[PDB]
């Protein structure tokens, strides 16, 4: 019975398209970061069901994985953006956090996909540099030669020592992102602590989508 | 501790793996070649079937 | 899986009425539905067929463009509109449920049915015999003849076998060659040479008594052969 | 003491290395130099299986050469008909992220798994018609990578927990656990007689196991980098595995050694899938590039190129009767070859 | 190009030297 | 009057060197785009076939007009027959008819993704390209019928002039010549330059309301602006004819001379427009810069 079998196929693919069309209006997101960073503040794979400006955002948070990250990421080639969370409050795990950063930046699969940065616990960084028991940020002595940039205006009523520290972290973040990858993708350095995260992530997602669309038009 | 137990398990596993029997690779190669040549006529990939008996075309 | 049909009874000829069947235990939207009629002490006959999503609706050539069959998945009910009634339309209407895919089992479940009483160039299925008494414990074999060969070029035939025990709806026995249906013992076997199709039973049991029906699926008219009855 | 354990382990490794070197009297390339080269083989796409909404990750053939199982990241286990292209089933997965799918030899069950750490098995012969999950296995705490069926009741699964698990469908609990691997075991293959199963991990090593004894029997570490897919030879005493280093190596259980290495200077990307033919004459491997490569198992020669994919290949399968070959890629297309 | 159907010597010569459009 | 323009030899010299330079630059320019768009499989997106069609139109553009415009500077005989005498005006109108709407089509598709929150040969695009390639021929088939070869003796010569016949044959063609200048202006300048300016500005407004966005806004604005000033001199020359041409004043000797000056410089610069888009994509697109 070809006619009856074909109709069943015509029924299945229509539902596939109907249920697949709704899978495009919802934009997928990937969340990565160290255990110290408050990723949950913003089983296996954890998916968050939240939406803003009439588009659903699917944030995928992983768990259970011990250390391997170089190939389970193969499934996340399609997701348009990746969220990176850095616990800048603690300097001991900062060095290993950037080693993870360089690992996924130079992935053989994550070469055309941008990343969005969320330096969680920025407040805890603020009181740490204000008080004692903190020095060099446990970094190379090259931080002393660094100078605060005047290009970007800080949020008013800021500590000039706090701004020096955070901008230095962004400067190396920009350096590590611009070291390789060329113009294929651009890292987005943003701060977080925060009810504006939902709005901030949407504009970042719109920017890469806008940037990708112009890239496909070759203009 | 866990390290000593892991090392003991590893050395016992290595001993068990070494205790197995191994044959010369020439005999295994000859057996593999004989098996390949015995089923050669039954492999459509090696010898494509005519379109009359092809289920796809 | 249970089908209940409501409506019917004695009706004035030439009138109109609605026949409804209630389906439960399975996803109605994904199944195709068939209507078959059984006039008192006569053979089976196809009436109408509706597919999944009502994409294609087919009717018997004798009543083509006359009846109306509709389905409503949200309410889980099947409808059959009786536009006109004649002396030929009094029968034991059974509702049949099926899907069509590779390895599927069409015509496997049949509803209990509701009783309605009134006040060419197609394949025809025939049976050599009509009745035979068979003692329990032995093997009984029957044969069927088809007007045209049912061996489609795909590689399988489309001969179906059924058992209608007295007092209940027919149940599927064999739907294809060299395979068996579900919920049936393995004593049943069937084979065909393209012209004469035969069904064999390894050992007839007390519950195996009844009347055997055959239906082809090549060509949607779907004629039903004359029933062969067994006696013990 | 404690250092004596490491000394004994090193002595054991040296002993097995010396035994393998002694057993390597010669290589079979010299033997196969006599045999006739297979020559150039070209195969056409006899069927283009459009319909997938996203990238395909894994697939498994059935006992018959007509039923196809494909899994994609959209979360839809959909069963296709090879001969007439019509969709047979469409099972909406609970978790969108999937990476493997296996078809039972009896044909009454199908299974899938991925990053959800769940081995969901589905019944395809339900009286209700629709496909429903029979049970879900949550023993593994790591990402699921591959699954293979022993029968309607036993399934062998490899996950990211650096362990291989044998499950019982009737009880839903683990029967035996294999923990001899150091890297996350990913690809899993059964012998034709369903007595032994071999698998590989990211430790550049392939280990052979027996399903009932629950212990490792053989180990192979001839690779130089991470390995991705591994499959059994048709006869049952051999196997070959692909790797990320753009090389393929075939091993023999009796020989306990590597025999050939399938590598070409042109190839720069690793292997993502590997499957033999019915007779083992032709070795088929899916590569990380946009095409697929076909190798000769014995002569280690280049036979043909399978193009037609606009995105990287992710899966490959061969029919039981050898009539067709199915290769799936991220381009949402299943390509059937012969 | 020609504005009339008369001799139009200047116009016809110009269109004979004109670009093809 | 001392001849219409008695072809100043210097004018022929500058055209020949500048048209040949445009021809080779045009030939390698668009053909490289065609080679890249065909040899590689990944560069087969929806906009890519639209871009290739514009380059394909630019290919057929410079192939036909350039050899025969520069020839008439050397000599005017039309030694190609009457059958082909209607082929160049039909095809060359269709040669640029595909390109003029391709820019409009490219602006249509570019605005789609900029105004869309999602992105990634589409069925709509396949229909869209098919429609333009036939609507250009349909809108240029009036040029096929009407052109003819006429003999005329200028002080004694076997000169075979070519122009649109004043008899008009069919009454419909009579309307065609009366609005020939305006129909060309309306359907090559008025309609195209309006939508490609309204939609591109809408894309710019949506994109902006940032260095890459500002930079990409300038290159598209430059592309539409350079398109407007490239085809203007050729279209303006016919505009001056339909407006201020008069037979009573004996200035036709200078008037036709001035317009013939504008005709050849305009068409040569119009041919340069056909070749600036493929070089434009080289300097704005990183995907094509590294694929060169």
């Amino acid at each position: 019975e070809d006619k009856a079998a074909a109709e069943r196929s015509k029924m299945i693919d229509k539902n596939l398209r109907e249920d697949g069309e709704k899978a495009r209006r919802t934009l997928r997101l990937l969340l990565l970061g160290a255990d110290n960073s408050g990723k949950s503040t913003i089983s296996g794979i954890f998916e968050t069901k939240f939406q803003v400006d009439k588009v659903n955002f699917h944030m995928f948070d992983v768990g259970g994985q011990r250390d391997e990250r170089r190939k389970w990421i193969q499934c996340f080639n399609d997701v348009t953006a990746i969220i990176f969370v850095v616990d800048s409050s603690d300097y001991n795990r900062l060095q290993e956090a950037l080693n993870d950063f360089k690992s996924i930046w130079n992935n053989r699969w994550l070469r055309t996909i941008s990343v969005i940065l969320f330096l969680n616990k920025q407040d805890l960084l603020a009181e740490k540099v204000l008080a004692g028991k903190s020095k060099i940020e446990d970094y190379f002595p090259e931080f002393a030669r660094y100078t605060t940039p005047e290009d970007a205006t800080p949020e008013p009523g800021e500590d000039p020592r706090v701004t020096r520290a955070k901008y230095f972290i962004r400067k190396e973040f920009v350096d590590i992102s611009t070291a390789s990858g060329d113009g294929r993708h651009i890292c987005y350095p943003h701060f977080t602590c925060d009810t504006e995260n939902a709005r901030r992530i949407f504009n970042d997602c719109k920017d890469i989508i806008l940037q990708m669309n112009l890239r496909e038009y070759n203009l | 501790t866990a390290s000593i137990a892991q090392a003991r398990k590893l050395v016992e596993q290595l001993k068990m793996e070494a205790n197995i029997d191994r044959i010369k690779v020439s005999k295994a190669a000859a057996d593999l070649m004989a098996y390949c040549e015995a089923h050669a006529k039954e492999d459509p990939l090696l010898t494509p079937v005519p379109a009359s008996e092809n289920p796809f075309r | 899986v249970q089908l209940v049909e409501s409506g019917g009874g004695l009706v004035q000829p030439g009138g109109s009425r609605k026949l409804s069947c209630s389906a439960s235990g399975f996803a109605f939207s994904s199944f195709g539905m068939h209507w078959v009629r059984q006039a008192p002490e006569k053979g089976l006959e196809w009436v109408a067929y509706i597919s999944s999503g009502s994409g294609t609706i087919y009717y018997a050539d004798t009543v083509k463009g006359r009846f109306t069959i509709s389905r409503d998945d949200p309410k889980n009910t099947l409808f059959l509109q009786m536009t006109s009634l004649r002396s030929e339309d009094t029968a034991m209407y059974y509702c049949v449920r099926s899907i069509y895919y590779y390895g599927s089992s069409p015509f496997d479940f049949w509803g209990q049915g509701t009783t309605l009483t009134v006040s060419s160039a197609d394949i025809v299925m025939t049976q050599a015999t009509s009745s035979v008494p068979v003692t329990p414990g032995e093997s009984v074999s029957i044969s069927c003849r088809s007007s045209k060969s049912l061996l489609h070029s795909n590689g399988n035939t489309y001969l179906y076998w059924f058992l209608q025990r007295p007092g209940q709806s027919p149940q599927l026995l064999i739907y294809r060659m060299s395979n068996l249906a579900s919920g049936v013992p393995d004593r049943f076997s069937g084979s065909g040479s393209g012209t004469a199709f035969t069904l064999t039973i390894s050992r007839l049991e007390a519950e195996d008594v009844g009347v055997y029906y055959c239906m082809q699926h090549l060509e949607y008219p779907l004629t039903f052969g004359a029933g062969t009855k067994l006696e013990l | 003491e404690l250092d004596q354990l490491r000394q004994e382990a090193e002595q054991l490794k040296n002993q097995i290395r010396d035994a393998r070197k002694a057993c390597a009297d010669a290589t079979l390339s010299q033997i196969t130099n006599n045999i006739d080269p297979v020559g150039r083989i070209q195969m056409r796409t006899r069927r283009t299986l459009r319909g997938h909404l996203a990238k395909i990750y894994a697939m498994h053939w059935g006992t018959d050469s007509r039923l196809l199982v494909s899994a994609s990241q959209d979360g839809k286990l959909i069963i296709w008909d090879s001969y007439t292209t019509n969709k047979v089933h469409a099972i909406p997965l609970r978790s969108s992220w999937v990476m493997t799918c296996a078809y039972a030899p009896s044909g009454n069950y199908v299974a899938c798994g991925g990053l959800d750490n769940i081995c969901s098995i589905y019944n395809l012969k339900t009286r209700e018609g629709n496909v429903r999950v029979s049970r879900e296995l949550a023993g593994h705490t790591g990402y699921l990578s591959c699954c293979r069926f022993l029968d309607d009741n036993q399934i062998v699964t490899s996950s990211g927990d650096t362990t291989c698990a044998l499950w019982d469908i009737e009880t839903g609990q683990q029967t035996t656990t294999f923990t001899g691997h150091t890297g996350d075991v990913m690809s899993l293959s059964l012998a034709p007689d369903t007595r032994l199963f071999v698998s590989g991990a990211c430790d550049a090593s392939a280990k052979l196991w027996d399903v009932r004894e629950g212990m490792c029997r053989q180990t192979f570490t001839g690779h130089e980098s991470d390995i991705n897919a591994i499959c059994f030879f048709p006869n049952g005493n051999a196997f070959a595995t692909g790797s990320d280093d753009a090389t393929c190596r075939l091993f023999d259980l009796r020989a306990d050694q590597e025999l050939m290495t399938y590598s070409h200077d042109n190839i720069i990307c690793g292997i993502t899938s590997v499957s033999f033919s019915k007779s083992g004459r032709l070795l088929l491997a899916g590569y990380d590039d946009f095409n697929c490569n076909v190798w000769d198992a014995l002569k280690a020669d280049r036979a043909g190129v399978l193009a037609g994919h606009d995105n990287r290949v992710s899966c490959l399968g061969v029919t039981d009767d050898g009539m067709a070959v199915a290769t799936g890629s991220w381009d949402s297309f299943l390509k059937i070859w012969n | 190009c020609s504005c009339s159907s008369l001799m139009d010597k200047e116009c016809v010569y110009f269109c004979h030297l004109d670009i093809i459009w | 009057c001392q001849g219409p323009i008695e072809i100043k030899e210097t004018f022929k010299y500058i055209n020949t060197v500048v048209s040949c330079l445009v021809f080779v630059l045009g030939i390698i320019g668009n053909s490289t785009l065609l080679r890249i768009i065909y040899k590689n499989k990944c560069m087969r997106n929806g906009p890519n076939i639209l871009i290739a069609s514009l380059a394909l139109g630019d290919l057929l553009h410079i192939v036909i007009d350039i050899p025969i415009n520069v020839y008439k500077l050397l000599a005017e005989d039309w030694p190609f027959g009457a059958e082909m005498c209607k082929l160049v005006p039909f095809i060359q109108k269709a040669s640029v008819g595909i390109t003029v709407l391709s820019l409009c089509a490219l602006s249509i598709d570019r605005y789609r993704a900029v105004a869309s929150w999602s992105r990634i040969v589409p069925k709509w695009t396949a229909v869209e390209i098919v429609l333009i390639w036939v609507v250009s021929v349909v809108l240029a088939v009036p040029e096929a019928i009407g052109f003819d070869i006429i003999t005329m003796d200028y002080k004694g010569s076997y000169l075979r002039i070519c122009l649109l016949h004043p008899v008009q044959k069919t009454a419909f063609m009579q309307f065609y010549k009366t609005a020939k200048d305006w129909w060309l202006f309306s359907f090559y300048f008025c309609l195209p330059l309006a939508i490609t300016a309204f939609f591109y500005t809408l894309m710019t407004c949506e994109m902006l309301r940032l260095k890459q966005r500002r930079e990409v806004a300038k290159t598209v604005f430059c592309l539409v602006l350079v398109f407007a000033l490239c085809w203007l001199p050729l279209h303006l020359s016919r505009i001056l004819k339909l407006t201020l041409y008069n037979q009573n004043d004996p200035n036709r000797c200078e008037l036709l001379s001035f317009l013939l000056v504008l005709d050849y410089i305009g068409i040569n610069m119009a041919s340069l427009n056909s070749c600036i888009n493929p070089i434009a994509l080289y300097l704005v697109s990183k995907r094509f810069k590294n694929c060169f």
